[PDB]
C-alpha cells in the first residue's frame, strides 16, 4: 500500500 | 521526487511512539529539514496506517505561518518520510516549565498566535483534536508552529458536517462534550485553548490528577480553581472559553465565531494583522 502516500509541496 | 541519498541525517530531534524525527539536510540545497521517518512494518503491524494517511492528507492542507509545513513526504522500502520545517526553539511546554508561569504580555502575545492559528484551521473545517503546549514548537524567531495532525479531523463541507466521532485528544485537554456524547467539534479545541491559556498563567493545566479517570470526572463537572494574581482580564477569557456547553465557548460558530474572540478584552492591544511579523516579546 502507501500508493498515495507520496507528495511534494 | 525526493530519495533518502538527497539529505544528509544528522541528530535526532525527537523519538514518538511509531516515528523517529531526525535533523536533515538537503544535499542539492543545504536547506535543513525536520524528517519524521516511521517503519512500514512496523505501522501495518499496530494498525496506524490510518493516522499517518491523515497526517500527511491534514498537512498538505494547510499553508499558514502558524503551523509546521509539509513540503514533501518520499517512501523506500522500509520506511516513510515526512519532510517538515524544523522548529528551532522546540516545544512551548519547554518554556512553561522553564520560566513556571509567563507574564501577562508573554500570554497575551502567544494566546494570540494560537487564536490567529485556530481561526484559520477552523476556517478550512479542520479540528486538530490534540491541541496542547507539547504540540506547539516554536521557530527560530519564537513564533508558533503547531504540529502533530494524525489526530486531527477534515469536517466535510458536502455534508456541512460539525462532529468527529473518533476518540483521541489528551486527557488533560479532552473537551467534556468528547467524553459524554463522544464526539467533538471546532469548539472542543476552544476549550483546549482555555487549558492552555490556564496552564501559561498558572504553571499547571487546570485539570489535574495522577490518573486520567480521575481527570475525566472534573472535566465533566467543571471541577477546578484559579491561583491567586491569576491576570484578571485572563481569567475572564478562561471562563468564557471552559464552558460545558460546546455552543456557548467564545470563538465557537454559535456563538458567532472568531471576531467575538479576538474582540475580548484580554486582546485590547493586540494587532491581528500581520503577527507573525511582529517581535515576540521575551520570554522571562
Ligand atoms: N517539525 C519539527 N521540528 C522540530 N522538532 C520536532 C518537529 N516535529 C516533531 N519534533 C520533535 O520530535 C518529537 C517526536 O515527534 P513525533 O510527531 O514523531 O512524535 P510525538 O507526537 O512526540 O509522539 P507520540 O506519537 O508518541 O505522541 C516531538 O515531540 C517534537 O519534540
Amino acid at each position: 500500500m502507501f500508493r498515495d502516500f507520496d507528495y511534494i509541496a | 521526487k525526493k530519495r533518502p541519498e538527497d539529505f544528509k541525517f544528522g541528530k535526532i530531534l525527537g523519538e514518538g511512539s511509531f516515528s523517529t524525527v531526525v535533523l536533515a539536510r538537503e544535499l542539492a540545497t543545504s536547506r535543513e529539514y525536520a524528517i519524521k521517518i516511521l517503519e512500514k512494518r512496523h505501522i501495518i503491524k499496530e494498525n496506524k496506517v490510518p493516522y499517518v494517511t491523515r497526517e500527511r492528507d491534514v498537512m498538505s492542507r494547510l499553508d499558514h505561518p502558524f503551523f509546521v509545513k509539509l513540503y514533501f513526504t518520499f517512501q523506500d522500502d522500509e520506511k516513510l518520510y515526512f519532510g517538515l520545517s524544523y522548529a528551532k526553539n522546540g516545544e512551548l511546554l519547554k518554556y512553561i516549565r522553564k520560566i513556571g508561569s509567563f507574564d501577562e504580555t508573554c500570554t497575551r502575545f502567544y494566546t494570540a498566535e494560537i487564536v490567529s492559528a485556530l481561526e484559520y484551521l477552523h476556517g478550512k473545517g479542520i479540528i486538530h483534536r490534540d491541541l496542547k503546549p507539547e504540540n506547539i514548537l516554536l521557530n527560530e524567531d519564537m513564533h508558533i508552529q503547531i504540529t502533530d495532525f494524525g489526530t486531527a479531523k477534515v469536517l466535510s463541507p458536502e455534508s456541512k458536517q460539525a462532529r468527529a466521532n473518533s476518540f483521541v485528544g489528551t486527557a488533560q485537554y479532552v473537551s467534556p462534550e468528547l467524553l459524554t456524547e463522544k464526539s467533538a467539534c471546532k469548539s472542543s479545541d476552544l476549550w483546549a485553548l482555555g487549558c492552555i491559556i490556564y496552564q501559561l498563567v498558572a504553571g499547571l493545566p487546570p485539570f489535574r490528577a495522577g490518573n486520567e479517570g480521575l481527570i475525566f470526572a472534573k472535566i465533566i463537572k467543571l471541577e477546578y480553581d484559579f491561583p491567586e494574581k491569576f491576570f484578571p482580564k485572563a481569567r475572564d477569557l478562561v471562563e468564557k472559553l471552559l464552558v460545558l456547553d460546546a455552543t456557548k465557548r467564545l470563538g465557537c460558530e454559535e456563538m458567532e465565531g472568531y471576531g467575538p474572540l479576538k474582540a475580548h478584552p484580554f486582546f485590547e492591544s493586540v494587532t491581528w494583522e500581520n503577527l507573525h511579523q511582529q517581535t515576540p516579546p521575551k520570554l522571562t
